[PDB]
RNA sequence: UUUAUUAAAAACACAGCACUCUGCAAACACGAAAGUGGACGUAUAGGGUGUGAUGCCUGCCCGGUGCUGGAAGGUUAAUU
RNA sequence: GAACUGCAUCUGAUACUGUUGAGCUAGAGUAUGUGAGAGGAAGGUAGAAUUCCAGGUGUAGCGGUGAAAUGCGUAGAGAUCUGGAGGAAUACCGAUGGCGAAGGCAGCCUUCUGGCAUAAUACUGACACUGAGGCUCGAAAGCGUGGGUAGCAAACAGGAUUAGAUACCCUGGUAGUCCACGCCGUAAACGAUGUCUACUAGUCGUUGGGUCCGGACUUAGUGACGCAGCUAACGCAAUAAGUA
């Protein structure tokens, strides 16, 4: 849940942290770990290709099994760990044969329960099933887009999808973005909603809390000069121009979707 | 809730005589078990306000009976709340 | 606690209803349950079209079981895809005599 | 005497041609049995033994 | 935090708020492309824009210019 | 002289109050069997209907009003048929009917759960009533955060009516209404009638019981009348506004 901080300091007056006393306080499973260094949002040309990235805490990469190809072999949840690489929690699995893996953790998933993968699996949070073996109306996550590729959609804290139905070899889904989508019925999904449902509910409280996460400050375009931003310029405060990115592209309703090969996989979107 | 099988067991332990079921000790013992049993119902239904008024009533009734014993037989009172943990 | 459950099976899937009933029968009898009545009403003309069909197969069977097994039963009915409707009752007594519908 | 939701033949004469429960001022049934009459019809309607209305 | 070397501030940033884009080969950015970052992330995420703790709040105008949706009609390129 | 109502200290009395010992069951409770109920909380589901989206038929209107107009419609509306999405409420039953301390509570089903009504036996033996402060609960509206959003609809926009019309009427329409968790603590929160006792003509309904022989009686509610009595009058009148 959330826990407000006492206003003992001005920097602590609006710190509202998410606290989970049920998650592992120890260190992650060593063998499922990878070194991972910050990039500062720079590509192989050394250029900033995504701004406001840089800094933060060193963190390992936990190798999450987004594929779940160990079918018909039961695994028990050894422990639920915190993951710095994502917002969701991760369950340490313990397969019958002793092999240990990390998966995204469902909200309704605790330590000790058994998780199954494959086609003949119970409909319980944690199990990974092809979209044809999942009855309509259940809440799922970790949605595959290609067969055998691994989970792509609904992988963030609190993510969930509504399996609306089937119209042949596709499965109609309703994503949290409000977009109705068809996906091949042979793709897999995991039952339940993703844990850490109270993540959006938090409040960092101070500028240094965002610096701890690798985020650098962001300078509004109207705070610039015209040589740096289309919004730059002016004696005093002024916008003067239609809102636009520093590269000259509208940011108040201009739709930017170029794909014409996936255009037939999308039923509709939602207007609100 | 308490069943008949266990309800008769509390009476049989706080008997003041032959099949009395009316003494202050057996009544307070029955209310105490009933009150503790409903603690599980109100942990899952805290918004239940109409049932909780009934729970307060037996809490109030148990207090009245304990006041009566304290005024009637002090030894019968200090011993009874020692067993019931009140 | 006695329970009276009536199932609505799809007419197309009425060929496995005998194997469907015994699956629940064995489930209840396994967990110290007693089947006080069981009858197959047969194909019946529905009063209104359910799921775009006009005829369906009715199965009634009064049972006695615990809460845990009833939860198993309710889950099976919902995920069966052949039971198009179900109605579970709590009966104070045990009913054995044949119902007037059969 | 007693009433159940499986007395569909008996429930027919307590329901009108368009499917509404007949009021007690017409049939004259007791208040106790009308309450049992109403819930039995309501359950029989759910099981599709009796129509909610005469057009569906 | 800032005008290294006349301006340290009411300027910038900031936690928070809103709009909008983006269904993943994501949008977006570097690049001539390959290859990258975004991100071994996945809409509780990522980008852009504005505003700037908090408290009370945030009225009217879609004529203009944008943006989004629609296609009855008018006009309309190469080509033929 | 009387009086100074008083105060003090002794003595006597024991009907009542106080304090105590023992006992009793008639007030109040307990155990056991049946019964009724929109009592409360959590989940699930069903059928109508509205709205929206997509198609088929079809063509010039639809909608609305006291009339109109705004609005929708030749980009194909309205009507009609077939699908899909979604939210909210639960027609009939339905009832001076029921349950709840009040506020309130209606499809159906399961789970958790409160009180009440009822015959008999057993039991405790005055454990009672009321209650300043206090605490709890407490319609609707409203507020906070997070979801949802079909219909209705404050505000708002337009059309009318009018001298004007910041209204009534019309076409739209956002907060709200819905959900979760918290605040708020107020209503003509009314029976304008505090709670608890006992007693006082009667008549006719009705709900849940019970006991007798279709009736009769007895209970606990809920009504319509109507004596005595009360009331300024209205009126109340065993559910008192009568007698205490």
């Amino acid at each position: 849940p959330i826990v407000k901080a006492k206003p003992t300091s001005p920097g602590r007056r609006f710190v509202e942290k998410v606290v989970h006393p049920h998650l592992y306080k120890g260190r992650p499973f060593a063998a499922l770990l990878e070194s991972k260094s910050k990039t500062g949002g720079r590509n192989n040309n050394g250029r900033i290709t995504t701004r406001h990235i840089g800094g933060g805490h060193k963190q390992h990469y936990r190798i999450i099994d987004f594929k779940r190809t160990k079918d018909n072999i039961p695994a028990t949840v050894e422990r639920i760990e915190y993951d710095p690489n994502r917002t969701a929690h991760i369950a340490l699995l313990k397969y019958a044969d002793g092999e240990r893996r990390y998966i995204i953790a469902a909200k309704k998933q605790a330590v000790g329960d058994t998780v199954m993968s494959g086609e003949a699996s119970p409909i319980r949070p944690g199990n990974c099933l092809p979209l044809k073996n999942i009855p309509l109306g259940t809440v799922i996550h970790n949605i595959e887009l290609k067969i055998g590729k691994g989970a792509q959609m609904a992988r963030a804290a609190g993510a969930s999808v509504q399996l609306l139905g089937r119209d042949g070899i596709y499965a109609i889904l309703r994503l949290r973005s409000g977009e109705t989508r068809r996906v091949h019925v042979n793709c897999r999904a995991v039952i339940g909603e993703v844990s850490n449902t109270e993540n959006n509910l938090k409040s960092l409280g101070k500028a240094g809390a965002s610096r701890w996460r690798g985020i650098r400050p962001s300078v509004r375009g109207v705070a610039m000069n015209p040589v740096d931003h289309p919004h730059g310029g002016g004696e005093g405060r002024n916008k003067g121009r239609h809102p636009t990115s520093p590269w000259g592209q509208k940011s108040k309703g201009l739709k930017t979707r170029h794909n014409k090969r996936t255009d037939s996989m999308i039923i509709r979107r939602a207007k609100k | 809730m308490l069943t008949n099988s266990d309800r008769e067991q509390i009476i049989a332990q706080y008997q003041r005589g032959e099949n009395d079921t009316g003494s202050p000790e057996v009544q307070v013992a029955l209310l105490s078990a009933r009150i503790n049993d409903l603690q599980n119902h109100f942990k899952a239904h805290k918004a239940d306000h109409h049932s909780r008024r009934g729970l307060i009533r037996m809490v109030n009734t148990r207090r009245k009976l304990l006041d009566y014993l304290k005024g009637k037989d002090l030894g019968r009172y200090t011993t009874l709340i020692s067993q019931l943990g009140l | 606690r006695h329970y009276e459950v009536v199932l609505l099976v799809h007419p197309d899937q009425s060929d496995q209803v005998v194997g469907m009933v015994e699956r629940y029968i064995k489930l209840v009898q396994d967990n110290n349950g007693i089947i006080h009545r069981l009858e197959d009403w047969g194909r019946r003309q529905l009063a209104y079209p359910i799921n775009k069909i006009h005829k369906a197969h009715y199965v009634l069977f009064n049972i006695e079981t615990n809460g845990e097994t009833l939860a198993e039963l309710e889950e099976l009915f919902r995920y069966n895809d052949a039971i198009i409707r179900s109605l579970v009752m709590r009966r104070d007594d045990a009913i054995t005599e044949e119902s007037q519908l059969a | 005497t007693h009433i159940d939701y499986k007395d569909v033949e008996l429930l027919k004469q307590y329901i009108s041609e368009n499917g509404k429960i007949v009021p007690s001022r017409i049939t004259g049934t007791s208040t106790k049995y009308q309450r049992q009459l109403a819930t039995a019809i309501k359950q029989a309607r759910y099981l599709s033994l009796l129509p909610y209305t005469d057009n569906h």
